[PDB]
RNA sequence: UGAUAAGAUAAUAAAUAUGUGGUGUAAACGUGAGUAAUUUUAUUAGGAAUUAAUGAACUAUAGAAUAAGCUAAAUACUUAAUAUAUAAAAAGGAUAUAUAAUAUAUUUAUCUAUAGUCAAGCCAAUAAUGGUU
RNA sequence: ACAUAUUAUUAUCUUAUUAUUUAUAUAAUAUUUUUUAAUAAAUUUAUUAAUUUAUAUUUAUUUAUAUCAGAAAU
């Protein structure tokens, strides 16, 4: 990631359980030092599904909280996501293939689930 | 000490001198500049003693280089050195680049085949540093009148003293000398005479591009007897005697022409009481051949 | 994933061991030549048959390389300057200046 | 010296103005 | 190509970061010595001088990228040309295709301008330990 | 009393370095400028080394001021 302003995981939690504030920050700052702004947080570990919900075909969730109005606006003014929160945004619908790498290219993935906006 | 030596020390300090790094230049060769140099102690290349005063460097005379070529021992490297260290130099350096005549490759390629007896390797570094003198501006070297005719010269000579005949290998090394020609001035003629020789000689049809017929217009030494404006004079027109000598007796053809013979009457009543040039060239052609 | 086909580079495990280096050509035992063997066993497989921790992960990254038609020729590691790594350079270029040219 | 004669400007200086306080009280 | 093999040229595949270059180390990390405030901290819906031809480095848009010298050579450095009172610039490389080194195309860099984003300088008001032996 | 250590100060002494400011050079480099040899090419021109000329940029020494620090005094 390049550029001042970049959009990336600030770690917080305990040892061996960690969660990720969805921050702006200055490239030079600490990786854990009080950002430009707090977009967001990431979970990284999956909800555990039942043995009876794992036969029904329920899939674990990840759990992302973000505020969608503010991310557009840092990318609008030019602020760089890291690859990890790139993908998340890729996967909210934010970001498009544009910002897909070689190596993460599925071009050629079945898709099983289309994303899908409703309200909780 | 001899000729040759004296020649190529003063050849040696020339190409220091345009070699030697500009902002060093002023304190290194201006005679006024020696105590700063001293305290300077600038430290000669390859961890030698601080670098120490020379003298002045002034033009050189292009008849230095003609002395170094005709004392290269009959079966050495060095002219073949020299040239690979001069041409060497970076295409910035114009005086180096631009130090080099027409004249030189011809006195060049005429003492590698018939005294030095490395016509092969000479004609390998001319064919392969053609492209740096063309991006040094001084592509005239490579013309009709020193380039290609002393090489289709040479050629009549090498055929014959080893007895070469291939009709292909032939064409095509004839093809190379005339594509390696970028002063493309023919005006003695003498040109379409020597190509005509070589395709007798090898038993092909020559058909080179470019090469528009031109009559004979050798140039006529006068009577006039001088001293070193007709020495100057002979050794000037030396290389068309060495070519108008070798196309009649190459091949009895060009006895028809009788432009030729004049020439050879006035270039040779001209100092008949010295040396024959061509005889000279013949003989350590021999000389060589033996061993 | 699926097993990638032998190429005429890479003919067998040996040939695929010896291309990528970085001494992974010492485990050509472990492999046994077995071309199913090398796109099969995982980290865990391999930790068991006593393939270090900086080889498999190497192995890993280049059995992937192959499988998507990327090169798998050997990448060196860094190394630090003759002179020095840069906190040292200063100091070993002193003494490497006073031992040799004087 | 450069810096005795700053001493002795700065010197008068403060002793004109001290007098000036007497003239004025 | 070189009439005998020393070299040159191009393509291909490797090597070199003990040569010249670029970017990176004003951050982060650690510590609490100094510091009692013309300087440091905290606060305010504070302020002007009514803060640079500053972008540091990303975003959007537009344009440009010229000639010599110096070094072995260059995206090194130097001097010039032309570009918002006007001032003030730059750089090529890789890969293809067509030509006879040049041109396009792709890709990655260079410079300038405008705005945004990030980020700077300065000032005020109020508060900040003990001793007047 | 005092012998010590530490710090601060200065109408004092010495002072690295640096900044600023003086004067000087038959100082160096580039260009200009006046001539002069040597050399080279061509049949005047170029180059190099000198001299004259101003200009810019440096260098050495030098004048003055300030300055790390040390000395002395307090
Ligand atoms: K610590
Ligand atoms: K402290
Ligand atoms: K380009
Ligand atoms: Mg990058
Ligand atoms: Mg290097
Ligand atoms: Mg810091
Ligand atoms: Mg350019
Ligand atoms: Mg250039
Ligand atoms: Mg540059
Ligand atoms: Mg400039
Ligand atoms: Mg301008
Ligand atoms: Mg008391
Ligand atoms: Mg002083
Ligand atoms: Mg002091």
């Amino acid at each position: 990631t390049c550029g001042l302003v970049r959009i990336r995981l600030a770690r917080f939690g305990r040892k061996n359980s960690p969660v990720y504030n969805i921050v702006v920050a200055n490239s030079r700052k600490a990786r854990d030092a009080k950002p430009i702004e707090v977009l967001g947080t990431y979970v990284p570990v999956p909800s555990p599904v039942t043995k009876r919900e794992l036969k029904r075909g329920v899939v674990p969730i990840k759990d992302v909280k973000l505020d969608f109005d503010r991310t557009k606006y840092w990318i609008g003014v030019g602020a760089q996501p890291s690859e990890t929160v790139t993908k998340l945004l890729r996967k909210a619908g934010i970001l498009n293939d544009a910002w897909a790498t070689s190596k993460n290219s599925n071009v050629n993935r079945k898709v099983v689930f289309e994303r899908m906006e409703t309200l909780e | 000490a001899s000729t040759g030596e004296i020649a190529k020390a003063k050849l040696d300090e020339f190409l220091i001198y345009h070699k030697t790094d500009a902002k060093l230049k002023p304190f290194i060769y201006r005679p006024k500049n020696a105590q700063i140099l001293l305290t300077k102690d600038i430290r000669d290349p390859k961890t030698r003693e601080p670098l120490q005063p020379r003298p002045p460097v002034k033009p050189l005379s292009k008849q230095t280089l003609n002395d170094f070529i005709y004392s290269v021992e009959p079966n050495s490297t060095e002219l073949l050195d020299w040239f690979k260290e001069w041409t060497g130099t970076s295409i910035r350096k114009r005086a180096i680049w631009t130090y080099i005549s027409p004249i030189h490759v011809q006195k060049m390629l005429t003492a590698s085949f018939f005294k030095i007896g490395k016509y092969a390797h000479m004609v390998g570094l001319l064919y392969g540093i053609e492209h740096k003198f063309l991006k040094a501006q001084n592509p005239s070297v490579f013309d009709i009148e020193h380039f290609f005719n002393t090489n289709i010269m040479c050629a009549l000579h090498r055929n014959r003293l080893k007895d070469y005949k291939d009709a292909e290998i032939a064409q095509r090394k004839l093809q190379v000398a005339w594509k390696k020609v970028l002063n493309r001035k023919n005006n003695t003629g003498l040109a379409n005479i020597l190509v005509a020789t070589l395709g007798r000689q090898i038993g092909f049809t020559p058909e080179l591009t470019g090469l528009q017929p031109v009559d004979i217009s050798l140039p006529d030494i006068p009577n006039s007897s001088s001293g070193a404006e007709l020495k100057d004079l002979l050794s000037k027109y030396e290389g068309i005697y060495l070519i108008a000598r070798t196309l009649l007796d190459i091949d009895q053809h060009n006895a028809q022409y009788l432009e030729l013979q004049e020439f050879i009457r006035q270039y040779q009543n001209a100092l008949s009481e010295s040396s024959d040039p061509y005889d000279t060239h013949l003989k350590a052609l021999g000389l060589l051949e033996t061993p | 994933s699926t097993i990638p086909k032998p190429s005429d580079q890479v003919p067998d495990v040996d040939a695929f061991l010896n291309k990528i280096g970085r001494n992974c050509n010492e485990l050509k035992d472990t492999f046994e030549n077995n071309w199913n063997n090398l796109f099969q066993w995982d980290s865990k497989i391999l930790k068991e048959k006593g393939v270090n921790i900086q080889q498999r992960k190497y192995i890993l990254k280049q059995v992937h390389n192959y499988r998507n038609n990327r090169p798998i020729h050997e990448i060196k590691l860094g190394k630090k300057s003759f002179f020095g790594g840069e906190r040292k350079r200063k100091a070993f270029t002193a003494k490497w200046k006073a031992e040799n040219k004087q | 010296s450069a810096k005795a004669v700053k001493f002795l400007k700065a010197q008068r200086r403060k002793q004109k103005n001290e007098a000036k306080q007497a003239t004025l009280k």
